[PDB]
């Protein structure tokens, strides 16, 4: 069998940093949509290949409903 | 001796108020960019480089 797979994985000199780049661009792109519904200042984003965490700070104090709605 | 009429009173009260215990939760607050943070003398702190 030979399957069409036009995408990315390891087994390359490029995979680590390039995956980090793409996840960075993705999270930066997504994070400009939460701004349509919340006011925050992005203090830190971190990307190490296939994982990611972003911290973000608000104009006010945090609630349960804002975390839930942000997740959705 | 129980006097029904004389034992009756009218109690006054307020109609339909709502008691809020915390008082600063309604306040949202933000800081200027801390590089351009200033003291009492209207003169920047953390400026020497």
């Amino acid at each position: 069998k030979k399957i069409q797979y036009g995408a990315v994985a390891s087994g390359e000199k490029q995979t680590k940093a390039a995956n980090s780049i793409a996840n960075l661009a993705l999270i930066k792109t997504v994070l400009s949509r939460i701004s349509n519904k919340y006011s925050f200042a992005t203090k830190i984003i971190r990307v190490d290949g296939d994982d990611n965490y972003a911290v973000l700070q608000f104009n006010t104090e945090v609630t349960k409903q804002m975390v839930q709605d942000v997740s959705n | 001796q129980f006097d029904f009429r004389a034992s009756m009173h009218m109690l006054t009260s307020n109609l339909t108020f709502t008691v809020y215990s915390d008082l600063l939760a309604f306040v949202s607050a933000d800081t200027v960019e801390p590089i351009n943070a200033v003291a009492f003398d209207n003169m920047r702190i953390m400026n020497e480089l």
